[PDB]
């Protein structure tokens, strides 16, 4: 007669129907991705529409069971994971307006072009911003892009912000930022309870420890770019936005040829060594499976080698040609990847297989709990595998590097620098963008000071100065893919923290004596059973307990990150002696 | 010869709730024919030994066949509980017999979906040893009196299996036969070979 058993029966029925409906939707999506045709796309759209209708109907039906009466913790968590409506809280007119605005912004971003050559975003602009080193050749493209796309998305984004705030207030939230920070909200005991507002106090706190390392890296990059840009870089100033190897500056990996510690000793590439031995895609996947089994993880399913498309099809099928790990359900785990015999694809195969091993762990949990702890956890389990499989010690065990090779100091320094140009350089930009979006959604930044505050934060957090003045008529934040299209961006910072946390926790458990970046979890069954303790929980427990089961801490920790680049930190501190670490927020390339 | 071939090498097996029961009496029971039906996922005999089965004689040998999922094969055992051996087919505690189970993905899986096999998920109370329930009445979950329609607090008890070849190893169709031996005071007419 109690509502607890009724809610349990309702959840059982919902899971029983979802394990079939979502499975059919995933199967339709996979069939569409295999051979992109007009009929498969229609089938996928119909399946997705049916699944969304069923989910919203069940959510409207599940809101009649308040969580105060539910005593069982897992049942309450399953009911909470379903009662969340989302965009359905708004009326029909507001929902249609928001959908039309989102589609228009996506179409403008996808069909954007910059001409005074006449190219588009991905074909010509990306290659120019990545490879070209001329000042004007990058400045004109950057200015044209952030003047066309920004001014075309600003009036739509102004209404998009208001519509998202209304949608958030309709879902018992306050702003869109608080709604996006709801994924990190945990519930449990007195020590396993996390709040949304507590996250803002931590993301900043975690940024203070990575500030000296980022300042040293920025000073080193500036000193190395002073050569190629003599009359465009100040000794005590910031760096232009169009001289960061990217249109926005998210990844500084394109600056490796210009910022290299030792050019006389290039990085280690096993492409030719893999081609000489006659390997292929199936060999790479078998080696990845052996690596994942050596650490003490469950074995791959038989369907993974039959139903999954590991190599590019020669039958004329048009695939999107990008790595993806699909979990259709009922024990169906596949990988769709444009796999080749290259080294980057070799590492991506181990990266994507980590997501599969994660999906094969929480399969025993109910359907409403078959997901990672948070948005920064699922992508953190596969990333640590590449960090352990891309070490010079693991390559010699498999047979890619001969036994006569020895680890050199200059090569390790170059590798650490190349990894910091991609992992450390993306944290300040992400933090600044997330803080800006939070303060804009929260109404703290007036709509007449968006660009001013954006470029002011570009100088204090990331240390980037604009080469030309941009008033409030533009919208440069909206020029990013994650900002234009509705998507979260704080997940990358949490992922970057959690990957180093997991790496340290799994390397200290195997009693390894050496550098953190040279760890090797192979031939260590204790490092797999300890990681499986968290992978088998998924979303049935708060993320604090899942993090404590691995590293012991119940919050983010930046100390493992500083220990990963400690030799690189010391090298940068020793090389940046004859310079000023930092940047003044007054220099401007456009000003005389 | 007892018709053991028509039980294991049948053409179409029944559902789990409507488990097909066959009585075996007045025939020589060759317990060596059970083998040869592929590597079996399970050949677990309770209370008896699989070797000395030809050294005894029982009065009646009831054969109960049904198709279930792969993760639910362990639930067909005395004492264990779950979702199959609670409302569909429950085994006695003091069960002296043999449970055989083998995969049948090649025969009982369709690309579009084999929705012919049903299973009972909701019921008022658990079943008794060797009890069958074939009712299709709406499960009255809440106090709201259901009127034959489905919806809130009124769910259908019989659900369908989405058997497809694309499944893994735990959700493929698995055929399970249960041979239960009876030793009543009646004279034994089912002996082994000679
Ligand atoms: C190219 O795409 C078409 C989709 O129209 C595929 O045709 C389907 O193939 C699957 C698997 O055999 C089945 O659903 C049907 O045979 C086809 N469906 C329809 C609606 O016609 C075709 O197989 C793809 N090409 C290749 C080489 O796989
Ligand atoms: C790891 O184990 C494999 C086989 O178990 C063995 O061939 C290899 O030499 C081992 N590596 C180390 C470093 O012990
Ligand atoms: C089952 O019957 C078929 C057809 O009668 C036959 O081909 C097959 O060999 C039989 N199985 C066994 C194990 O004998
Ligand atoms: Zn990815």
């Amino acid at each position: 007669s109690l509502t607890e058993e009724n809610a349990k029966t309702f959840l059982n029925n919902f899971n029983q129907e979802a394990e079939d409906l979502s499975y059919q939707s995933s199967l339709a999506s996979w069939n569409y991705n295999t051979n992109i045709t007009e009929e498969n796309a229609q089938k996928m759209s119909e399946a997705a529409a049916k699944w969304s209708a069923f989910y919203e109907e069940q959510s409207k039906t599940a809101q009649s069971f308040s969580l105060q009466e539910i005593q069982t913790p897992i049942i309450k968590r399953q009911l909470q994971a379903l009662q969340q409506s989302g965009s359905s809280a708004l009326s029909a007119d507001k929902n249609k307006q928001l959908n039309t605005i989102l589609n228009t912004m996506s179409t403008i971003y996808s069909t954007g072009k910059v001409c005074n050559e006449c190219l588009l975003l991905e074909p010509g602009l990306d290659e120019i911003m990545a490879t070209s080193t001329d000042y004007n050749s990058r400045l004109w493209a950057w200015e044209g892009w952030r003047a066309e796309v920004g001014k075309q998305l600003r009036p739509l984004y102004e209404e998009y912000v208001v519509l998202k705030n209304e949608m958030a207030r309709a879902n018992n939230y306050n702003d869109y930022g608080d709604y996006w920070r709801g994924d990190y909200e945990a519930e449990g005991a007195d020590g396993y309870n996390y709040n949304r507002n507590q996250l803002i106090e931590d993301v900043e706190r975690t940024f203070a420890e990575i500030k000296p390392l980022y300042e040293h890296l920025h000073a080193y990059v500036r000193r190395k770019l002073m050569d190629t840009y003599p009359s465009y870089i100040s000794p005590t100033g910031c760096l232009p936005a169009h001289l960061l190897g990217d249109m926005w500056g998210r990844f500084w990996t394109n600056l490796y040829p210009l910022t290299v510690p030792f050019a006389q000793k290039p990085n280690i590439d096993v492409t030719d060594a893999m081609m000489n031995q006659g390997w292929d895609a199936e060999r790479i996947f078998q080696e990845a499976e052996k690596f994942f089994v050596s650490v003490g993880l469950p074995h791959m399913t038989q369907g993974f080698w039959a139903n999954s498309m590991l190599t590019e099809p020669a039958d004329g099928r048009k695939v999107v040609c990008h790595p993806t790990a699909w979990d259709l359900g009922h024990g169906d785990f596949r990988i769709k990847m444009c796999t080749k015999v290259t080294m980057d694809n070799f590492l991506t195969a181990h990266h994507e297989m980590g997501h599969i091993q994660y999906d094969m762990a929480y399969a025993r949990q109910p359907f409403l709990l078959r997901n990672g702890a948070n948005e920064g956890f699922h992508e953190a389990v596969g990333e640590i595998m590449s960090l352990s499989a891309a070490t010079p010690k693991h390559l010699k065990s498999i047979g890619l590097l001969p036994s006569d090779f020895q680890e050199d100091s200059e090569t390790e320094i170059n590798f650490l620098l190349k990894q910091a140009l991609t992992i450390v350089g993306t944290l300040p930009f992400t933090y600044m963008l997330e803080k800006w979006r939070w303060m804009v959604f929260r109404g703290e930044i007036p709509k007449e000071q968006w660009m001013k505050k954006w470029w002011e934060m570009k100088r204090e957090i990331v240390g980037v100065v604009e080469p030309l003045p941009h008033d409030e008529t533009y919208c440069d934040p909206a020029s990013l893919f994650h900002v234009s299209n509705d998507y979260s961006f704080i997940r990358y910072y949490t992922r970057t923290i959690y990957q180093f946390q997991f790496q340290e926790a799994l390397c200290q458990a195997a009693k390894y004596n050496g550098s953190l970046h040279k760890c090797d979890i192979s031939n260590s069954t204790e490092a797999g059973q300890k990681l499986l303790k968290m992978l088998s929980l998924g979303n049935s427990e708060p993320w604090t307990k899942a993090l404590e089961n691995v590293v012991g801490a119940r919050n983010m920790d930046v100390k493992p990150l500083l220990n990963y680049f400690q030799p690189l930190f010391d090298w940068l501190k020793e090389q940046n002696r004859n310079s000023f670490v930092g940047w003044n927020t007054e220099w401007s390339p456009y000003a005389d | 010869l007892c018709p053991f071939d028509e039980v294991f090498n049948a053409t179409r097996f029944a559902s789990v709730y409507a488990w097909n029961r066959k009585r075996i009496s007045n025939c020589v029971a060759d317990y060596s024919v059970l083998y040869n039906f592929a590597p079996f996922f399970a050949f677990k005999c309770y209370g008896v030994s699989p070797t000395k089965l030809n050294d005894l004689c029982f009065t009646n040998v009831y054969a109960d066949s049904f198709v279930i999922r792969g993760n639910e094969v362990s639930q067909i055992a005395p004492g264990q509980t779950g979702n199959i051996a609670d409302y569909n087919y429950k085994l006695p505690d003091d069960f002296t017999g043999c449970v055989i189970a083998w995969n049948s993905n090649k025969l009982d899986s369709k690309v579009g979906g084999n929705y012919n096999y049903l299973y009972r998920l909701f019921r008022k109370s658990n079943l008794k040893p060797f009890e069958r329930d074939i009712s299709t009445e709406i499960y009255q979950a809440g106090n709201k009196p259901c009127n034959g329609v489905a919806g809130f607090n009124c769910y259908f008890p019989l659900r369908s299996y989405g058997f497809r070849p694309t499944y893994g190893v735990g959700h493929q169709p698995y055929r399970v036969v249960v041979l239960s031996f009876e030793l009543l005071h009646a004279p034994a007419t089912v002996c082994g070979p000679k």
